[PDB]
């Protein structure tokens, strides 16, 4: 169904700083002490992106329809998995065939139909009082479907519905890119332990799945949650918790980037050839050490 | 030159080949009547006509097009089955370009169609004896029916301007009659099953193609290969390293390629030629000595 | 070269070569020129000089 929120006091989102980001495998092709330059859609470094957040302490919920652009890197600093799934359009008013990508504790259900999209979707966590357990039961993502083009039910994914109020303990870094009509996603998870900003650990994300679905996708929005307690009655209005989590949004740039590869043919650092004077240099002379001598550019 | 030409040339590019469900709809319970065909759709499976064709099991696999044979190699994009029950001699009828009763006012069929028309005899699938009131059949129709397009109106055909007041009658003819399906029939009147395949291509990538043949698993010789795309001629040599559980191919320190996982047992082999150099020849003096020296480099 | 080979086309299985049978057609097509036709279907004389 559709359950629409009532208007409440949203926060302003923030303004961080990425530490080496956005870094992947451009192929699928071992190396090893090579040094080759490729285009690919990668992130600037030391670059300002929107900070997004969503703590219930107050009543944080934002969730707008940004325009999807070509890559999408989308890093999330969850504890208690807050954010279920993405979807992905054009209109969404059930015309044209949306891609959604939700991640529900039962099973992982990606379905690409004409899917009635509400005007503030969410999921819903009850807590019941005879048992101590979280257990999903609302489930407002869509009115109805009508006809489907691409249906995959993949493994089941055990998920935490309990919604806590501590630091971030697990990262969930996600690269979404439509080019040519398919979709790339590059799922990786990597433990860490912050409070704010992005950790200083080197990007290493692996490619999941190619599929192609061959739509037209322009914006997206992320669908997040709710939970619900013994003490707030329940209701869609004002009287519910949204946990705390704070994911990052950074939009990918057709940078042309230096991979430097190992004796493993795992990537341990990056060299930009279009940020800094100093860094634009070692990607022309195809080096790390910089001696003395005087040297040209372009 | 001293090259050595290979003998064998293996393709190996699948690992698990899994049939498209097309017994299920052949072998099923029942269909539907012809003016409301049911369409299945069938993808997501690698398809394969050749067991269908050699199983001597069909009363007529006369495909127009192309030909029985060559459209397994053709790869399509989403095809559609549709299955529905007619008589003996309206199986010649389904056919693109063709006009008459069924295929102008039943189900029509594009003149162009890629996808042909195969059937056989059903005697005891959905035949009885003293007379059939279950399948029936459209007549006449206003307009033509569309290509690809169901019909499941029931409304009764105004031929004339006389008043019959919505009912059977003067000049307002009913165009859904029962069918006549008895095993006691001749070439006429008879319930066949028959199911046509619609063969579609568009922009999207290859998923229902025919098959794909794989050779056996064969190393440690110096003959053609094509893995994957990579067509290399070398000695498929072990290697003690090791690649990530996600590549496939694999690069040197010469920038080239010369290292591919065998798809078939997860293994890691070297890609190595067996043609090094050319030939010498050593010739000291032709006025002075008439031996010569095969020199190898 | 020329061949005026007069034989029935086999096409997977079913062998035919006088037996014919099924899916066994005639590859000597009939051209079927006549008047009433269009200028495309009409007969044209070619003439190939070597």
């Amino acid at each position: 169904q559709c359950v629409n929120l009532t208007t409440r006091t949203q926060l302003p989102p923030a303004y961080t700083n990425s530490f080496t980001r956005g870094v992947y495998y451009p192929d699928k092709v071992f190396r090893s002490s090579v040094l080759h330059s490729t285009q690919d859609l990668f992130l600037p470094f030391f670059s300002n992106v929107t900070w997004f957040h969503a703590i219930h302490v107050t009543k944080r919920f934002d969730n707008p329809v940004l325009p999807f652009n070509d890559g999408v890197y989308f890093a999330s600093t969850e504890k208690s998995n807050i954010i279920r799934g993405w979807i992905f359009g054009t209109t969404l008013d059930s015309k044209t065939q949306s891609l959604l990508i939700v991640n529900n504790a039962t099973n992982v259900v990606i379905k690409v139909c004409e899917f009635q999209f509400c005007n503030d979707p969410f999921l819903g966590v009850y807590y019941h009082k005879n048992n101590k357990s979280w257990m999903e039961s609302e489930f407002r993502v869509y009115s109805s479907a009508n006809n489907c083009t691409f249906e995959y039910v993949s493994q089941p994914f055990l998920m935490d519905l309990e919604g806590k109020q501590g630091n971030f303990k697990n990262l969930r870094e996600f690269v979404f890119k439509n080019i040519d009509g398919y979709f790339k996603i590059y799922s990786k998870h990597t433990p860490i332990n912050l409070v704010r900003d992005l950790p200083q650990g080197f990007s290493a994300l692996e490619p999941l799945v190619d599929l192609p679905i061959g739509i037209n996708i322009t914006r997206f929005q992320t669908l997040l949650a709710l939970h619900r307690s013994y003490l707030t009655p329940g209701d869609s209005s004002s009287g519910w918790t949204a946990g705390a989590a704070a994911y990052y949004v950074g939009y990918l740039q057709p940078r042309t980037f230096l991979l430097k590869y190992n004796e493993n043919g795992t990537i341990t650092d990056a060299v930009d050839c279009a940020l800094d004077p100093l860094s634009e240099t070692k990607c022309t002379l195809k080096s790390f050490t910089v001696e003395k001598g005087i040297y040209q550019t372009s | 030159n001293f090259r050595v030409q290979p003998t064998e040339s293996i393709v190996r590019f699948p690992n698990i080949t899994n049939l498209c469900p097309f017994g299920e709809v052949f072998n099923a319970t029942r269909f539907a009547s012809v003016y409301a065909w049911n369409r299945k759709r069938i993808s997501n499976c690698v398809a394969d006509y050749s067991v269908l064709y050699n199983s001597a099991s069909f009363s007529t696999f006369k495909c127009y097009g192309v030909s029985p044979t060559k459209l397994n190699d053709l790869c399509f994009t989403n095809v559609y089955a549709d299955s529905f029950v007619i008589r003996g001699d309206e199986v010649r009828q389904i056919a693109p370009g063709q006009t008459g009763k069924i295929a102008d006012y039943n189900y029509k069929l594009p003149d162009d169609f890629t996808g042909c028309v195969i059937a056989w005899n059903s005697n005891n699938l959905d035949s009885k004896v003293g007379g059939n009131y279950n399948y029936l059949y459209r007549l006449f129709r206003k307009s033509n029916l569309k290509p690809f397009e169901r019909d499941i109106s029931t409304e009764i055909y105004q031929a004339g301007s006389t008043p019959c007041n919505g009912v059977e009658g003067f000049n307002c003819y009913f165009p859904l009659q029962s069918y006549g399906f008895q095993p006691t029939n001749g070439v006429g009147y008879q319930p066949y099953r028959v199911v046509v395949l619609s063969f579609e291509l568009l922009h999207a990538p290859a998923t229902v193609c025919g098959p794909k043949k794989s050779t056996n698993l064969v190393k440690n010789k110096c003959v053609n290969f094509n893995f994957n795309g990579l067509t290399g001629t070398g000695v498929l040599t072990e290697s003690n390293k090791k690649f990530l559980p996600f590549q496939q191919f694999g690069r040197d320190i010469a920038d080239t390629t010369d290292a591919v996982r065998d798809p078939q047992t997860l293994e890691i082999l070297d890609i190595t030629p067996c043609s090094f150099g050319g030939v010498s020849v050593i010739t000291p003096g032709t006025n002075t000595s008439n031996q010569v020296a095969v020199l190898y480099q």
